[PDB]
């Protein structure tokens, strides 16, 4: 019916709340909290025929340390997105002046827009998200523990305290469910907590690669 | 998991592929426990945590199922 | 043919033969499977 | 590394005290001097226990570290537990 | 290198590695699977 | 600690295992000292309380006074050490110890 999809975007929407909110962007406690009436009350009832469409509920907010460190969230119109909806967004983030955004897919890319993520990554950070990689926070899971983005200074120190090398470290890839999550980057470093039925707690760091 | 009236923090598979895919390297190394700990324990024996811990640990400090 | 190498080392981390860290500590712990025992938390079941 | 900033543990290992036996065992058998009255024993490897207990093997552990630094420990620093 | 025999384990070990050396002081290590303590000179 | 362990154990389930059986520890205490349990007891409850901390200060795991090795430390120890201040209370060596 047309209320599923009013039921997926803003399950998406509650998800994205709660990855800016850990990115450690300022999100508002009422947005995270939204529930569907309230949703439906801001965006309406149906998409199809109605006011919620794609991009309407484009999504901006701000880095808690730094009010000009800013992201965009895009829904695209296109269900498989191509250079042309990129590049304006692109566009949008020359103006706005915003150097990362995400792009919730609906279904899909063409190749060169995959490519063009990279083509311009040094540039304009974009990170796809699949419409159903988002129906559902997987840090909520009972099996995925308490990951925190480590500082540089954090890692030095690290590196010092167990006279480690960044090679020694156990690895997790780029693209873990988890990595994308917190939106981490080659080099950085994740100081994994989770609870030991041995010790009571362990603490576990991954570098990303 | 994306379902309604699903519970998506319990809900579990004993395909740990799938595991892997949807919730990442860390879920792996508990669920892998889970899974070993389960064919050990369904016959009323028991191993010390730190066996199973250390094999989970190796097959997994690589960043993926090794 | 995997494990053989992965050790205690006398920084009482666990390392492979590369001396890529396994765990920060044995068992997360730094004990001997051979010592412990099994006992009872006592506070975690009594009513408030 | 110096006596001081030694971050390995004081007690002797069961590796340690089995080898640090051996090998004073060998040099007993090879006529190296004894540093304990032995009372009549005759078996270098009694003799090497006996001078274990108490603290007298002449010998020194160099624990190496991971990173490839290494402690130095004399047999009778360590805590020494059969 | 030198090579000491346990019997000179004795106080004068340290005389007897350069009186031997004099015929022929670093850290004297023990061979594993021998009494001999080698020395570099 | 018991706010600590419910999370740790959220089925409730008491068997853990440990290093040092503390019940063994204490009933062979009461069997070496000839203890009579009828009788009130000359164990200040202080020294229970500091005798505790003073204890905690010495299962150490990880060494060093630095921030993430202390850390560590209090990971390493956490279970026990909520074990350990579970029994070794001032109360039950007076009501039943």
């Amino acid at each position: 019916d047309d209320e599923e999809e009013t039921y997926r975007l803003w399950k998406i929407r509650k998800t994205i709340m709660q990855l800016c909110h850990d990115r450690g962007y300022l999100v508002t406690q009422d947005e995270l909290d939204q529930t569907l009436e309230e949703f439906k009350a801001q965006f309406g009832d149906k998409p199809s025929e109605g006011r919620p469409r794609r991009t309407d509920l484009t999504v901006l907010v701000a880095h808690n340390d730094d009010p000009t460190d800013q992201m965009f969230v895009f829904f695209p119109e296109e269900p498989k997105v191509g250079i042309k909806t990129i590049k304006v967004y692109c566009q949008r983030m020359q103006e706005e002046n915003i150097t990362r955004a995400l792009i919730v897919v609906q279904q899909g890319m063409t190749p060169s827009a995959k490519q063009s993520l990279v083509d311009m990554a040094p540039k304009y950070i974009l990170e796809q998200f699949l419409q159903q990689e988002l129906l559902i926070n997987i840090t909520e899971h009972e099996l995925v523990p308490e990951h925190v983005v480590m500082t540089k200074e954090e890692v030095t120190e690290l590196l010092a305290r167990y006279k480690l090398r960044e090679n020694q470290l156990p690895r997790i890839q780029a693209g873990d469910p988890v990595a994308r999550y917190f939106g981490i980057k080659r080099g950085q470093v994740v100081k994994i907590i989770r609870p030991s039925e041995t010790a009571g707690r362990y603490i576990t760091y991954r570098l990303v690669q | 998991l994306s379902e309604k009236d699903v519970d998506p923090v319990r809900t579990t598979s004993n395909d740990i592929v799938e595991i892997f895919t949807v919730l990442g390297i860390e879920a792996v190394r508990k669920a892998l426990e889970r899974e070993l700990y389960h064919v050990i324990s369904f016959d009323g024996s028991y191993v010390n945590y730190r066996h199973l811990a250390l094999l989970c640990d190796t097959m997994t400090c690589r960043g993926h199922l090794m | 043919k995997s494990m053989e190498s992965v050790m205690v080392k006398y920084d009482a981390t666990v390392r492979n033969s590369i001396n890529q860290v396994v765990q920060l500590r044995y068992g997360e712990d730094g004990l001997a499977g051979e010592s412990v025992e099994f006992q009872n938390l006592a506070t975690l079941k009594p009513s408030n | 590394q110096a006596n001081q900033k030694r971050i390995t543990t004081p007690y002797m290992t069961k590796y340690e005290r089995a080898r640090v036996l051996g090998t004073r065992a060998l040099q007993i058998a090879m006529c190296a001097p004894v540093m304990v009255e032995l009372e009549g024993e005759t078996d270098p490897l009694l003799i090497a226990m006996k001078e274990l207990k108490a603290r007298k093997i002449p010998i020194i552990i160099r624990r190496y570290l991971p990173d490839g630094s290494y402690e130095d420990w004399g047999v009778d620093e360590l805590i020494i537990s059969d | 290198e030198i090579l000491l025999h346990p019997r000179y384990f004795g106080p004068n070990l340290l005389n007897t590695v350069k009186q031997k050396l004099f015929t022929e002081i670093g850290a004297g290590v023990i061979q594993p699977g021998r009494g001999f303590v080698l020395y570099p000179v | 600690d018991r706010e600590v362990l419910r999370v740790i154990f959220p089925t409730g389930d008491s068997k853990v295992v440990l290093p040092c059986n503390l019940l063994r520890m204490i009933w062979n205490a009461q069997k070496i000292f000839h203890i009579n349990p009828r009788l009130p007891s000359d164990l200040h409850p202080i020294k229970v309380v500091e005798g505790v901390k003073e204890l905690s200060k010495k299962l150490v795991i990880v060494n060093g006074d630095d921030p993430l090795s202390r850390q560590a430390q209090e990971n390493a120890t956490l279970l026990f050490n909520i074990h350990l201040r579970s029994t070794l209370c001032s109360r039950r060596m007076a009501e039943e110890f």
